[PDB]
């Protein structure tokens, strides 16, 4: 603080061995990738002062988060897909299933919400939740369009239902793979 | 951020900025721990405050902040829009299927 | 106990008639939402540990039973049009099959953790 | 960098009438404005420092009114010996001065 | 181990106030159980209504148990409120099982289904009243 480079000077004693005990350290959800030791001088308005920096690198563990969050969202998508098999007659059943799936996804999103601080940017997990919501919402809109069209033509409704049944899992797989590859 | 002297009135102790008042409060380039805010700038003023014990000098500094709306857009606005759209979806449902609309 | 009783609840759908499709669907989804919220409540009291733990195992497996029951019911509804007789066959055999699985799994889990 | 505009560029009246001078800052200067009067063949003399504080050895006739950007100098009951220029300057940043105001009669 | 010392002791005698626990825990339990028996009075034909009554009541009781258990510190043994919640849970579960049995016996023996429905209607309120009376009289007077 009070002594400049004309008065004092710092250095790590036994450079490599100066800091010890990092290897034995464990964190509940982090892994110490490595650490570095710097030695520089910082210039303030009152002079130049010696400085030392001990910096770690911490990598998060995805198993916790995978299990806690990624599974339930994909599973709600699974239920939204199961909704298609149900015959067009049971409008109430399919509608209730889909809306309840939406609400469950919102519940898991909310449970995520309390943990992290407010931040302007969108995190990766937020991106995945948004994508899953787009999938579910498009499925429900597709069913609404099917119901509207059916009275004009029932065969069109059946064929379009089969078409969506076959493709939505494919598009979900594609988006999931591209997202994972982008963020890994 | 206002500061002055405790117990020394203007007749005894007076404060002043070291350099030009515009350059007397410096913010480090790498130091900003704001999450949902932006620091546009700062301004300094010097005045006088009256109190029972006497009349004192006050140095004033204002830090101008603007809130970031990115978090709230995803958090509330989009969910509200989507809920409104889902509520609309009810119109296109067939009149027969009362339970679905309920 | 709450997880065991939720798994117990998921059964009752089977006895109910296949015709009441909305009832079975609503019950299944409500039970799934319950299992999710209960899993969430359970975890918080624990520190965030990467490695799986015993309490994670029980919650996960009970959740799997619930999901399996609902999925099998949906597949049953689809297959009824294809083969109603096979549908009733599967309802009865599910009724008699799953309970043995759940109980033997419970016993294996408990005895294994007692042994260690 | 900061522009100070003085208005009016010139104005006059008879002895005793209230006279007001106005100086406006392009940007924010928080009461760091000053007023000087420069008699003919003389150096400037400080009249008002800070927004309103009256410099020692100055008659109570002069008074200054402050703001963030809009400042004024009022000479209540102008006498017949106040016939000099009047410069507004800001010190919030590197000092700048206004074009000055000429007072006659 | 370092000698004999004089120890001065004082005891402050406290008694808990129950009103908050009444309003937050017991009253909702009573209401949910009452709803569970209200389920019986519906027509057997309206299967979905009875199904949703049963499921929602069981779920409300589960959530009230997890909510009530968090107030007091974690402890191995069981509290009186825990027994009350457990018994109300048992009543809700038995009501749902009764509905399932009635459904099964429907379309095979309408008379037997109606008889068991009436019998359960008369029995459940009676049993709940007996249990509630005994529990309250037991704990209040001591
Ligand atoms: C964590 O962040 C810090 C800060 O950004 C990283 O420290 C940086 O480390 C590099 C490599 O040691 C430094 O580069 C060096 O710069 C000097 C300047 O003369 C040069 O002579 C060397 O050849 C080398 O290139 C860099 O200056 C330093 N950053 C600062 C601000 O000092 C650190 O590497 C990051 N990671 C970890 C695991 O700590
Ligand atoms: C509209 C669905 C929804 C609901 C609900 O059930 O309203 C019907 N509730 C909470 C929600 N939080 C969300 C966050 C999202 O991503 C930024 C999102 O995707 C755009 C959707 C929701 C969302
Ligand atoms: C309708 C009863 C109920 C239920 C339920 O689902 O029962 C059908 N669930 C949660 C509840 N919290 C309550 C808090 C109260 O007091 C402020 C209260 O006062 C009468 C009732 C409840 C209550």
């Amino acid at each position: 603080y009070g002594y400049t480079t004309d008065d004092i000077e710092f250095y790590w004693r036994g450079d490599d061995n100066a800091v010890t005990g990092v290897t034995k350290i464990e964190l509940p959800q982090f892994s110490i990738v490595d650490y570095k030791l710097i030695t520089k001088k910082v210039v303030f308005s009152t002079g130049s002062y010696p400085r030392l920096s001990l910096s770690f690198k911490l990598k998060r563990n995805i198993g916790y988060f995978i299990l806690q969050t990624y599974m339930p969202s994909i599973l709600i998508t699974i239920l939204s897909w199961v909704s298609f098999w149900i015959n067009y007659d049971a409008s109430a059943a399919r509608v209730a299933l889909g809306i309840t799936t939406v609400l469950t996804m919102t519940t898991i999103n909310t449970h995520l919400r309390e943990t992290l601080p407010k931040i302007p940017y969108v995190k990766a997990i937020d991106m995945y939740l948004m994508g899953c919501f787009v999938f579910v919402f498009m499925a429900l809109l597709e069913y609404a369009l099917v119901n509207y069209i059916f009275f004009s033509q029932p065969a069109r409704a059946a064929a379009i239902d089969r078409w969506s049944r076959i493709f939505f899992p494919v598009v979900f797989s594609f988006f999931n793979i591209v997202y994972w590859l982008y963020y890994v | 951020l206002k500061f002055g002297s405790y117990a020394y009135t203007r007749a005894e102790v007076v404060y002043e900025w070291t350099r030009e008042p515009a350059r007397s409060v410096v913010v480090a380039e790498d130091g900003s721990r704001l999450n949902q805010y932006d620091l546009l700038g700062q301004t300094v003023d010097s005045g006088i405050v009256q109190s029972s014990t006497g009349e004192y000098v006050v140095m004033t500094t204002h830090f101008h902040l603007k809130r970031k709306i990115g978090y709230f857009v995803i958090q509330t606005y989009l969910p509200c829009i989507m809920t409104v759209i889902l509520s609309q979806v009810s119109f296109w449902l067939n009149r027969e299927s009362v339970p679905a609309r309920t | 106990i709450p997880c065991t009783l939720i798994v117990v609840l998921s059964w009752v759908s089977f006895w109910i008639n296949k015709d009441a499709v909305p009832a079975r669907t609503s019950l299944g989804i409500t039970t799934v939402l319950t299992m999710t919220t209960l899993s969430t409540i359970a975890r918080k009291s624990l520190p965030k540990v990467s490695y799986v733990t015993a309490m994670d195992l029980f919650v996960s497996v009970c959740f799997i039973f619930v999901f399996s029951a609902l999925v099998e019911y949906g597949t049953l509804h689809y297959f009824v049009s294809s083969q109603p007789a096979r549908a009733a066959k599967m309802d009865s055999y599910a009724r008699i099959f799953f309970p043995t699985a759940f109980c033997l799994f419970n016993l294996v889990y408990w005895v294994s953790y007692l042994y260690l | 960098n900061i522009v100070m505009t003085q208005s009016p560029k010139s104005m006059s009246m008879s002895v005793g009438e209230r006279v007001t001078l106005s100086c406006k800052a392009s940007e924010y200067v928080g009461t760091y404005v000053s007023w000087y009067q420069q008699k003919p063949e003389q150096s400037p003399k400080l009249l008002i420092y800070g927004a309103s504080n009256r410099y020692t050895g100055v008659p109570d006739r002069f008074t200054g009114s402050g703001s963030a950007t809009d400042f004024t100098l009022t000479i209540g009951s102008v006498q017949a010996e106040d016939l000099a220029d009047y410069h507004c300057g800001q010190s919030y940043s590197y000092p700048t001065f206004g074009a000055g105001t000429k007072l006659e009669l | 181990s370092t000698g004999e010392y004089v120890v001065m002791t004082t005891h402050f005698h406290l008694k808990r106030k129950i009103g908050y626990f009444v309003i937050q825990t017991y009253l909702p339990c009573i209401m949910t159980v009452i709803l569970s028996q209200v389920s019986f009075w519906l027509n057997r034909e309206s299967v979905p209504a009875r199904t949703v009554f049963g499921v929602t009541t069981v779920l409300t009781m589960t959530t009230l148990s997890i909510s009530a258990r968090n107030s007091l510190p974690k402890v191995a043994y069981a509290t009186a409120m825990d027994w009350f919640i457990a018994v109300c849970y048992a009543f809700v579960f038995s009501a749902l099982i009764e509905f399932a049995t009635v459904n099964y016996f429907t379309k095979s023996q309408p008379a037997r289904a109606a008889k068991i429905d009436r019998l359960s209607r008369i029995a459940f309120p009676l049993l709940f009243g007996i249990f509630n009376l005994v529990y309250w009289a037991t704990y209040l007077n001591r």
